[PDB]
């Protein structure tokens, strides 16, 4: 009933908060020894529980709020990561974007992240990550004048082992993430460390000690931002990231008032840590690097940051992952043949706009929620069509470029003598067996060129043969012999050169054949489409009610077919095939193709192979390298790795022999004590009522080799995943095989991953990377060209050093030297 | 759910508010909304009960003006139908509680 | 003997929180009601008029 | 409704409820807690609806 | 290294020179680091070294 | 810049108890007295009769 | 290498280091009847404890293409950690042995 009491209550309060809380002068007192650094953040999941059309509005409705708040509170600074969101805001509201870039120039509203979207770092291939950084940094350098030095990735469900190197290539030597505080098994050892990649490249990584990037500037948030720092001996500074994220507006203004009062408390009664608001994230990391002598003292983490959570994310939404890998490979082929056509042809302009839009629409569907399969049905009814459209447009672009080169499609009417095969792999695939028009197996061999494989009229030197021994089906070959039980389980996988069995059905728990299909009751704990739990393996059902039939016994590809009844409403048909070959290089192993009518509810269909290999670790393939996981469940850090992510092949080799499992749609593997288990299909229900119900085509090959993991396995994986398009010569005057223009002659572990045209100039960008782990040397052979120079550029294609290019008879043979797991990039100026 | 509504809001402050240096418009429908001015410039968002106040920008308190609210019928995390990670509710009717 | 000489299948140590919270879903009538105990309770419930 | 409840299912429900309480309540160093947890785990692994 | 296995056990009380006290008898079972697998600890009492 | 691109020397996280008890021996006049501070205290002590 | 050491230091640890230009994630030491692969990265607390390991005759450190071994006939303690192999030669303890 009296309003002067309010003011004298405020005066009574000023004995605890101080006199400056009403203005922005609280942050000017004691701004030297600051422990908690506060920054405003607005994490908007591009498509998590709402379509993209809703985020197009969430972006503006949050950022305009932030503009007005930054207008009211002068000390407040704001960060937002994705550049795609900036593009959407400029497409919808151009004037709001003009005011936004005005704020950006005024040192508020810091654009951070330097990537296109906040992508997942496990599933997309390495070139996808490099494209993320390329597109994001080019957008930021174009619109604003900033090049982000801080990789912002607080919501990703697991980090690959090569991310620090990719960051160092694209100019970003910092890293910020928060998700690794959700480890329900192993609290991460540090909070500010040096994340060292597979090869040695390092980024100064920091995790906000408060386990949320959506803090509330409370007293306990400000406290935990320094007091929960897991390694305080190295550096006493934690970042406070306050806001309301996961698809919502940023920090409310009352959070800024609570921050002012927290700083006032720290000034007057010094218990709360000294919050500092007028500092960005780059200044924060610069302080961290200054106080630790350029990070030379902080702990190191060498390799993969394993996120011990959201492990079913590798297997859920299987069709989207299949489409993503097909689209990545098709984009590789598209810009490869487009680079060739723009190089050689005279009136063909490299499709920069078409390929740029295709890459944008591919990277959009690599969001850390869309790709790992953690969205609602509408998000996927939006993402599968745009992804299929990207695939179709990439095929159309490839065909336009190819026809400009002098070829055309197979059309199923040209004679078998006039059929060719486009390779696009940077080495000579000795032979490829493929169907043309009527499941007709045709073999394509190329003894001379690595680009175009001609058909083979002569028979095979080493043909396959599917016959039947006593109630058993034998796919015999020159190399392997697959003895298959009458119920589908491979009773034996014998190697004919090295006379040894590769199964070990006696020991271990798996006692009945390899290629065993198992249905695990999934039933995760909390998040159904995200998580799969370690206790899901105790409840299982083995599918042993199949029936085997000899599908084909021809010389090119022997194959049996097993009709396995999964349950009622669910069925599967596994084709087990062994191909013939001329050279051992051509062989890809025992192929398996599952046609799964999948309708089970909360089930996990996996396939197991006991492999008679006794090693202590298994080599899986990740972006631009090889990650070696344990196989023994020794410590809690190994019990968390009961299912891991792998790109194309999972290897398991002892000193003398080894077994790889290659695939082209699956991403989750588990090797643990002689038993390799590939996770085929999940059936979650919580965010998606019908997640993977339907028909699925799952291809995977068991490729046994007679040495530790060699380049032969990498090449067999790339061949298994590649798409071989049937060509036909259009003109006998331009049908020349120029696809051998860019070669990489040297050690076979050095893969010429990607060929591209420059983002700005007319030079050819070659992404090379050693894939197995040894400092190697090679030679870029540029045959049918006149090379003005060959420089070594970084990921964003700025030159660093100029290579000394030789000059042979007609080619050039640039000599290159790659480190342990280096990802080098070469700009060839013609 | 996901249905959009457009509220043209026409306000007239009482004259006695020549005082009251700050005037607020409160909007607390359980969903998202975004204030547009007469020209289409977004000014402030409403997100459930955690963000309601919209300060009238010291310019259209003197003269009775109008703005617009593009209210989207969904929570901050979609619709849910039982929980946040549950499949969205095709029918979730929101109630306007404060204007 | 009964103790096998070769142990080619590693067994991990059960994490406390995970295997503790797993028991919550055996009697829960929530999302996994049809795979757990609160599905064999009824034995042909009848409520038709 | 007019139910005809599964008596052994209800008995198992009460058993599992008591054991899950023993798991949630007993101190982190009492072997009865872990014996109850092991028995609950085996029950969940054994039960097929 | 090759796969051969031995059933290893460590007396939970961290001494092979226990004193058969009350706290020794207690720790021999209550300090068992994995009680979910087997609830049995060995008490090795004496004065060694 | 000052931040090196290649980190070929790993740094471990300091264990709490070890590096905490290490400080006890800098001022201790015990076994490592000659390597620590209680050796530059004296500056030519004299006690001869 | 053959060191003739007149050793009289007190509480000192003479070791010898070789940076080897090998970038692998593990090092293979030799133990009784086999090869034990230790980490080289100090990632977890189980690796900070292995800052010096036992090896019988040779400590290997090899990437996919090249490798360096360190063989010996009297020493048993080795430490490979990030391109730096360090063989522990001589300790000078004093407490049970003056
Ligand atoms: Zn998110
Ligand atoms: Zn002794």
């Amino acid at each position: 009933n009296d309003l002067s009491t309010i003011n004298e209550c405020r005066n009574l309060a000023k004995a605890f908060l101080g006199n400056d809380i009403d203005s922005e002068a609280v942050f000017e007192k004691n701004n030297d020894k600051a422990n908690v650094f506060a920054i405003g953040h607005c994490h908007i999941d591009t498509a998590w529980l709402w379509p993209f059309a809703e985020t197009r509005r969430k972006i503006v409705r949050s950022w305009a709020t932030q503009m007005n708040i930054m207008d009211r509170y002068p000390e407040y600074q704001f960060v937002c990561s994705q550049a795609l969101q900036y593009l959407w805001l400029k497409e919808d509201h151009p004037d709001v974007f003009e005011k936004l870039k005005e704020y950006v120039n005024q040192n508020k509203f810091i654009p951070i992240g330097g990537s296109w979207v906040e992508h997942d770092t496990n599933i997309p291939n390495g070139e996808s990550l490099i494209r993320q950084f390329l597109l994001g940094q080019h957008f930021f350098e174009k619109e604003f004048g900033v090049r982000c030095r801080t990789f912002w990735l607080p919501d990703t469900f697991g980090y690959s082992s090569q991310i620090p190197q990719i960051c160092r290539l694209c100019g970003m030597d910092r890293f910020l993430t928060q998700k690794l505080s959700w480890n329900n098994i192993n609290s991460f050892p540090t909070s500010t460390f040096n994340w060292v990649a597979l090869d040695g490249s390092q980024v100064i990584c920091h995790m906000p000690p408060a386990n949320t990037y959506t803090a509330d500037t409370n007293v306990n948030d400000v406290l935990h931002s320094i007091d929960q720092h897991k390694n305080l001996v190295n550096d006493q500074a934690g970042l406070l990231v306050f806001g309301i994220g996961d698809g919502g507006g940023g920090p409310t203004p009352e959070m800024l008032e609570k921050l002012r009062r927290c700083k006032g408390i720290a000034n007057t009664v010094g218990y709360l840590p000294n919050v500092k608001l007028g500092n960005t994230v780059d200044e924060f990391f610069d302080g961290i690097l200054k106080r630790t002598n350029a990070g030379q003292t902080l702990p190191s983490w060498n390799g993969e940051l394993y996120f011990e959570f959201h492990r079913g994310t590798y297997t859920t939404q299987a069709e989207l992952k299949k489409l993503m890998r097909k689209v990545e490979i098709a984009l590789h082929d598209a810009e490869y043949v487009s680079t060739l056509a723009s190089i050689f042809s005279k009136d063909y302009s490299y499709p920069k706009e078409s390929l740029q839009d295709l890459w944008r629409d591919t990277l959009l569907c690599q969001f850390h929620d869309v790709l790992p399969g953690s969205c609602i049905e509408m998000v996927y009814k939006d993402a599968i069509p745009i992804m299929s459209k990207v695939l179709k447009n990439t095929e159309a672009l490839l065909w336009q470029a190819i026809e400009q080169l002098g070829f055309k499609k197979a059309s199923s009417s040209d004679n078998k003598e006039q059929l060719c095969l486009l390779n696009t792999l940077p080495w000579n695939v000795r032979g490829v067996i493929t169907e043309t028009e009527e499941n007709k197996l045709v073999y394509f061999e190329s003894c001379d060129g690595k680009g175009i494989l001609t058909a083979a009229h002569t028979s095979l030197k080493h043909p396959a043969a599917a016959y039947q021994k006593d109630d058993n089906f034998i796919l015999v070959n020159d190399h392997l012999r697959v003895t298959i039980a009458p119920n589908g389980l491979i009773l034996s996988l014998f190697d004919l050169h090295k006379e040894r069995e590769i199964l070990d059905l006696k020991s271990g728990k798996n006692h009945a054949g390899a290629n065993q299909y198992v249905l695990f009751e999934d039933t995760p704990l909390s998040w159904q489409a995200w998580d799969t739990e370690v206790f899901s393996l105790e409840k299982y059902e083995v599918l042993d009610k199949g029936k085997v039939s000899i599908k084909e016994s021809g010389p090119l590809r022997a194959s049996v077919v097993v009709d396995i009844p999964i349950s009622e409403l669910s069925h599967m048909k596994a084709t087990i095939s062994l191909e013939g070959y001329n050279d051992c290089s051509e062989f890809t192993g025992v192929n398996f193709t599952c046609e799964v009518d999948w309708h089970e509810s909360c089930k996990f269909l996996k396939v197991e192979f006991p492999v008679d290999i006794h090693s202590e670790f298994a080599s899986y393939e990740t972006q631009f390298g090889i990650t070696k996981r344990p196989t023994h469940y020794n410590t809690s850090w190994d019990v968390a790795k009961f299912e891991v992510c792998h790109q194309k092949f999972a290897d398991y080799s002892d000193f003398t022999y080894g077994v790889s499992v290659l695939n082209d749609c699956k991403y989750g593997f588990s090797t643990h004590g002689n038993l390799m288990r590939l996770s085929l299909l999940r059936s979650p229900k919580q965010p998606d009522a019908h997640a993977d119900m339907g028909k699925h085509t799952i291809r995977y090959a068991v490729y046994p080799h007679s040495k530790p993991l060699d380049s032969s396995t990498v090449r067999a994986a790339h061949k298994f995943n590649s798409n071989f398009r049937l060509l036909t010569r259009a003109s006998d005057t331009a049908n020349l095989d120029i696809f051998d223009a860019f070669q990489l002659v040297g050690e076979p572990n050095v893969i010429l991953s990607h060929i591209k045209m420059a983002e700005k100039g007319k030079s050819i960008i070659l992404r090379v990377y050693e894939s197995l782990g040894g400092k190697s040397r090679a030679r870029l052979v540029i045959k049918s060209l006149t090379v003005a120079s060959v420089t070594k550029c970084n990921g964003l294609e700025e030159d660093l050093e100029e290579l000394c290019t030789l000059k042979s008879n007609d080619y050039y043979e640039v000599p290159i030297e790659l480190r342990a797991f280096e990802i080098a990039t070469f700009k060839v100026n013609l | 759910s996901w249905a959009t509504f457009w509220f043209e809001v026409h306000i007239r402050l009482p004259k006695s508010w020549a005082k009251y240096e700050q005037v607020i418009f409160q909007w607390n429908c359980d969903n998202e909304g975004l204030v547009y001015s007469q020209d289409g410039v977004p000014l402030q968002a409403f997100s459930g009960s955690e963000r309601t106040d919209f300060i009238l920008p010291d310019s259209w308190k003197t003269t009775e003006d109008t703005f617009y609210i593009e209210m989207a019928c969904n929570g901050m995390f979609g619709t849910g139908a039982g929980s946040q990670i549950a499949p969205p509710d095709p029918n979730r009717y929101f109630t306007l509680t404060k204007a | 003997t009964l103790f096998p000489v070769l142990n080619n299948t590693p067994v991990g140590k059960q994490v406390d929180s995970i295997y503790e919270s797993r028991l919550d879903q055996f009697l829960s009538e929530g999302q996994y009601r049809d795979f757990n105990l609160p599905s064999v309770y009824d034995h042909a419930r009848i409520d038709n008029p | 409704d007019l139910v005809a409840p599964n008596l052994p299912a209800m008995a198992l429900a009460y058993d599992f409820l008591l054991m899950q309480q023993c798991v949630k309540q007993l101190p982190s160093n009492c072997w009865q807690k872990y014996k109850a947890r092991q028995i609950c785990n085996d029950i969940m692994n054994t039960f097929h609806p």
